[PDB]
């Protein structure tokens, strides 16, 4: 009996939302549970701001949270990784090699961070640029849906498959965003990687938990 | 020499940082900026890309907020930067960086102003912090609430004994010198955001940090920096 | 004193009259006209925010009282393995267990996690009852909800209410107030906050905050 919309939506309280819900908060747009407790998103227009900042951060989120997983997956798979995990996979231009790709010498072999960074400034700054007001790929079209050419595939040309599938893009984008919450808190706890850190737990789910790192951070 | 004509035939050719034809945050990037920036007030680049100034009067109170933050960080690059300028020169101050000029209260001599014994010597920590909370609560509150030096003035650009010399009585001038003032200003903003976190991560004051970079930049760079914060 | 109306106390005293916003009528309780990053102009935002600060408030307080009773109590002769509250969580990790009063045999909680469970399951029970209501309380205020939690009665009287409102959101202030002390000054001491004023009251002019001045310089 879910709709994920209207005024009987999932709600993120469940069965205790009845009187949580804001007067603004119409079930309108993917993933509204109804949870704005801090009355951040009480004008629409900050509103639409904070869903594409919503949006954008769930699809970063969900590239970096398969972007962190899949080399420590691979490495643990058995191919080599001269720093497999994702928190130290920056300081592979530094050693002697640079930064090889897959571990083959001879399919990227960086060298200097300093132009891999002006490159990655140049074509960020044009395609967020062509994100903000379009561009070769979309004059006039949504600021987060735009399509047309994002859509090779053409999934979502029904709007009851747009709109079911846009809840299922937030809510994985949601639970990648939580999952690199977790990924950044845990790394600096831990100081391991996040399939170490799921060995680990499994190793001993009772002892080798957050709360043993959780004398970690006391001043003394 | 020929004499200027008046500005009625001529009310805003030069208001090129106000109006909708108004340089932008992205250039041509950024489309139309937000329904509320548009162009009426200072440094508008339209951007507003988390909608936190939405309300007219969040974006009042963060107007006030900015250019009362560019002021103290204008104030404070200016005040990081020249005490360790001249302790390049041979000015003996006790800790001419400004990350550890603070401490100079707990020396030998005490805090010595150009680190001359017979000019400020303090000695005290909480005789600098009781008199500067007082004289800091005074003025405050004056800026807040009229004062001494103008009652009825405005929030911001008071004006009066704060423009001596009178370089806002053109209001052309006035609308271009403001521009100037918080673009200086978020400029220096910036520039306090990086003393502080290329102190936090460098610990050397930050000309010593230019020196060091033009050293061999392709080496001195915050790269090199990078690994410092790695977890254990 | 009046607490409410134009000329109500305010937080810069005679410096007050032209800096308060036109929404910050002497209406709500606490309301001294501190608005200066106007983060309160929404009517909503303000209504969520007063229902933020008051909970805060409270909890704040609930936890001033909960870090000053144990080291008082704990020079007052009672044994605490370990008396000082950030270090306070650390009892389950002893042999032990955590013992409430020091006696064996009141708690001797030995799992952090079962701990840590139940509290979840019945924080989050309590805390959605707080939201729509339950058990005690349907269509109440969400902040003064009254009837079950007025066992005593103290706030029948519109203008005892009042003064019980301001006077609960100015000890809450000064509890959050202390809390944020609390926290800054274990951080940077690494004392109790009983030990703090124990050597502050032996050496006022030494044993100052300024004498951890100098602890956080990179120096590098
Ligand atoms: C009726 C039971 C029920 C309860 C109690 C909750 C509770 C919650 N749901 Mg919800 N849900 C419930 C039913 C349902 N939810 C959902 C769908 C969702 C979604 C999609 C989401 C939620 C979320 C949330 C959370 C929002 C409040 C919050 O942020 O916590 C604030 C309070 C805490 C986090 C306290 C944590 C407890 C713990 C004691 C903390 C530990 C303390 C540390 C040791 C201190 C830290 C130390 C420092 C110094 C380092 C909250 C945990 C949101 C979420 O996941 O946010 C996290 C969210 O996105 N729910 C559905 C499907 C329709 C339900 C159906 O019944
Ligand atoms: C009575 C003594 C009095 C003193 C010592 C100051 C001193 C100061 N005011 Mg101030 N004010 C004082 C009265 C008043 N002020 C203001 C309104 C302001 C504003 C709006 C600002 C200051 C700022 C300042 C600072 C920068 C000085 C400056 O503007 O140089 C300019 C002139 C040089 C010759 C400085 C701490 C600025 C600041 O704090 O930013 C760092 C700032 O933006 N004042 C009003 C209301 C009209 C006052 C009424 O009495
Ligand atoms: C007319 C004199 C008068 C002055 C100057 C003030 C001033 C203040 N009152 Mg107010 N009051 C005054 C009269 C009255 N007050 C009140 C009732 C209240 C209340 C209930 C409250 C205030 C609060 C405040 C503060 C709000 C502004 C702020 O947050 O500071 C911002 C500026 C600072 C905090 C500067 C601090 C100075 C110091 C130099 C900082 C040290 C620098 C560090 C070394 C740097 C840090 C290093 C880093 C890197 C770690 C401010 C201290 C609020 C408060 O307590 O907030 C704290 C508050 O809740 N007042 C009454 C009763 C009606 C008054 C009657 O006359
Ligand atoms: C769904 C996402 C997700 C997943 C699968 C994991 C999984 C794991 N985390 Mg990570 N973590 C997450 C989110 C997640 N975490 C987030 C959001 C934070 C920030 C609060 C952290 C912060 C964190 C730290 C600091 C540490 C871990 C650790 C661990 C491992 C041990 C479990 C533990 O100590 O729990 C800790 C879990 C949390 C602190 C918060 C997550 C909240 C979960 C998802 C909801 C509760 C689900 C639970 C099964 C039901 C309640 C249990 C009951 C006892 C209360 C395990 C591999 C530890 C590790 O490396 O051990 C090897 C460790 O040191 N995590
Ligand atoms: C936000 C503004 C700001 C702040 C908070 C500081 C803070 C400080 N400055 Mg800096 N400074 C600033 C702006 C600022 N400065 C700017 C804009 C300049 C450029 C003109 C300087 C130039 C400067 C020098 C050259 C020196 C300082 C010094 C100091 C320290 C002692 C302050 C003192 O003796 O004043 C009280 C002194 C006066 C108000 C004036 C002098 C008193 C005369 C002699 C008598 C007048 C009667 C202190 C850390 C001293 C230090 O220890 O350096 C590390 C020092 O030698 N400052
Ligand atoms: C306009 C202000 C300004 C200026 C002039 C400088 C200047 C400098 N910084 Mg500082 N910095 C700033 C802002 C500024 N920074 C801010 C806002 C931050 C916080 C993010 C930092 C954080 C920072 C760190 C952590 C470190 C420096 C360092 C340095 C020095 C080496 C340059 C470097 O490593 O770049 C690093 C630059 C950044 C991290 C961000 C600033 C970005 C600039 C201002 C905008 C882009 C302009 C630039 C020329 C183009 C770069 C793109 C290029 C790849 C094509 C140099 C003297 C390093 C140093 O001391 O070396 C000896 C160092 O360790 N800075
Ligand atoms: C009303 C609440 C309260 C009380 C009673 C205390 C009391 C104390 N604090 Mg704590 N503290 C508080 C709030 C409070 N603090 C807050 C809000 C912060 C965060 C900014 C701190 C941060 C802090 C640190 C980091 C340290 C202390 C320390 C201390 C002790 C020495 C005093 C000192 O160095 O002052 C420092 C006070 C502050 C930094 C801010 C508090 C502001 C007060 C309440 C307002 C000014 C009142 C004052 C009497 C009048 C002005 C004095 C003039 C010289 C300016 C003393 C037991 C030191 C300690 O442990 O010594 C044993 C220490 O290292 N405190
Ligand atoms: C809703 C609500 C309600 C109420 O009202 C209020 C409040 C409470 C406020 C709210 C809440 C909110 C929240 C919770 C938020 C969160 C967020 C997050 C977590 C994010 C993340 C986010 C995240 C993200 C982006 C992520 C990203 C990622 C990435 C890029 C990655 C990258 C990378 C990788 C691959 C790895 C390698 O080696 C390198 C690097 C380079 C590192
Ligand atoms: C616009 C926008 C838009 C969208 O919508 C959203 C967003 C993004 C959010 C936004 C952004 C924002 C930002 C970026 C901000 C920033 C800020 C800063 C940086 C500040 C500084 C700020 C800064 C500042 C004040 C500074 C100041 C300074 C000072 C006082 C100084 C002092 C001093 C000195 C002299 C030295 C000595 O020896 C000591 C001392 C004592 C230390
Ligand atoms: C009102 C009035 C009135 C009457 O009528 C007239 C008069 C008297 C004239 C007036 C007054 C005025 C004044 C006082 C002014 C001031 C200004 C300033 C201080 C600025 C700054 C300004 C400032 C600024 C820009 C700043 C900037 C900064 C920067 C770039 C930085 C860079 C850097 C860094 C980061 C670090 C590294 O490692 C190095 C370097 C490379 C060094
Ligand atoms: C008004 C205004 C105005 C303008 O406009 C803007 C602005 C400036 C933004 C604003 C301001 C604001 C502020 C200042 C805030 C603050 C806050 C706080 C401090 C909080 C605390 C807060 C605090 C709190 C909650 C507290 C709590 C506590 C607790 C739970 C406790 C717990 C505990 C204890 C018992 C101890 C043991 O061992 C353990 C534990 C577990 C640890």
């Amino acid at each position: 009996g879910i709709e994920f919309y209207g005024p009987n939506r999932a709600k993120w309280l469940g069965p205790y939302s009845e009187n949580a819900t804001p007067a603004y908060l119409t079930g309108e747009f993917p993933g509204d549970y109804g949870w704005d407790t801090a009355g951040l998103s009480a004008d629409p227009e900050t509103f639409k701001r904070y869903r594409e900042l919503e949006l954008i951060h769930a699809r970063w989120a969900m590239l970096g949270a398969l972007g962190c997983i899949t080399p420590e997956l691979l490495a643990k798979s058995g191919t080599q990784f001269g720093e497999a995990v994702w928190f130290k996979a920056g300081a592979q231009i530094f050693s002697e090699g640079g930064l090889d790709y897959l571990g083959n010498p001879s399919l990227v072999h960086a060298q200097n961070i300093v132009a891999t960074l002006a490159v990655q400034v140049i074509l960020m700054g044009l395609v967020e640029g062509y994100r903000v007001n379009g561009g070769p790929a979309g004059e006039g079209l949504d600021p987060l849906y735009p399509g047309e050419s994002f859509d090779p595939l053409g999934l979502a040309d029904d709007p009851d498959t747009f709109a079911e599938l846009k809840v299922k893009e937030i809510k994985n984008g949601r639970l990648a965003m939580f999952s690199m919450f977790g990924f950044f808190v845990q790394a600096i706890v831990t100081g391991k990687g996040p399939i170490q850190n799921l060995d680990d737990h499994l190793s001993n789910p009772t002892v080798n938990n957050a709360f043993a790192f959780a004398t970690k951070f006391t001043p003394s | 020499r020929r004499t200027v004509k008046p500005a009625s035939k001529a009310s805003t050719p030069d208001s090129f940082w106000y109006g909708p034809e108004r340089p932008l945050f992205l250039g041509a990037f950024t489309g139309e900026p937000p329904s509320y920036l548009t162009g009426e007030f200072p440094g508008d680049y339209g951007w507003d890309t988390a909608g936190l100034s939405a309300d007219p009067e969040t974006f009042k109170r963060y107007r006030e907020l900015e250019l009362i933050h560019a002021r103290w960080a204008m104030l404070g690059a200016l005040g990081c930067i020249f005490p360790e300028l001249l302790g390049s020169y041979g000015v003996p101050f006790g800790e001419a960086v400004w990350f550890k000029a603070g401490a100079q209260i707990f020396q030998e001599g005490g805090l010595d102003y150009l680190g001359n014994p017979n000019l400020v010597h303090a000695q005290s920590i909480l005789a600098i912090l009781g008199t500067q909370v007082l004289l800091m609560g005074a003025i405050e509150g004056y800026r807040v609430n009229g004062g001494p030096l103008g009652e009825g003035l405005d929030k911001l650009y008071p004006g009066g004994s704060f423009d001596p010399l009178g370089l806002a009585d053109d209001p052309d001038t006035f609308a271009e010198l403001k521009v100037k003032e918080i673009k200086n200003g978020r400029l220096a903003m910036f520039s306090m955001f990086g003393f502080f976190v290329q102190a936090i991560v460098t610990g050397k004051g930050p000309l010593q940090n230019l020196s060091d970079h033009l050293a061999n930049p392709g080496t001195n760079n915050a790269f090199a920096y990078a690994t410092k914060f790695t977890p254990q | 004193i009046e607490w409410y109306g134009p000329d109500r106390p305010k937080f810069l005293g005679p410096f007050s009259e032209g800096d308060t916003p036109a929404y910050l009528t002497g209406e709500f309780p606490g309301d001294y006209g501190w608005d200066t990053a106007g983060l309160s102009a929404d009517p909503e935002t303000f209504k969520r925010y007063r229902e933020l600060e008051l909970i805060h408030a409270r909890w704040a307080m609930l936890g001033a009282l909960g870090c000053i009773t144990p080291e008082l109590l704990a020079k007052n002769g009672i044994p605490f393995g370990e008396a000082v509250w950030f270090k306070a969580g650390a009892q389950i990790f002893a042999e032990g267990g955590l013992n409430y009063l020091g006696n064996e045999n009141l708690i001797h909680a030995q799992s952090i996690i079962a701990t840590l469970a139940f509290q979840v399951v019945v924080m989050g029970l309590a805390e959605a009852y707080r939201a729509n209501g339950g058990p005690l309380g349907e269509g109440l205020d969400p902040l003064h909800p009254g009837g079950a939690f007025d066992p005593l009665g103290l706030a029948d009287d519109p203008d005892t209410f009042a003064e019980l409102k301001v006077k609960e959101i100015k000890n809450g202030r000064l509890a959050m107030f202390s809390m944020f002390g609390f926290f800054v000054q274990a951080i940077v001491t690494g004392k109790g906050p009983i030990q703090n004023l124990d050597d502050h009251l032996a050496n006022p002019t030494a044993v100052n905050a300024f004498a951890y001045a100098t602890k956080f310089t990179p120096s590098a």
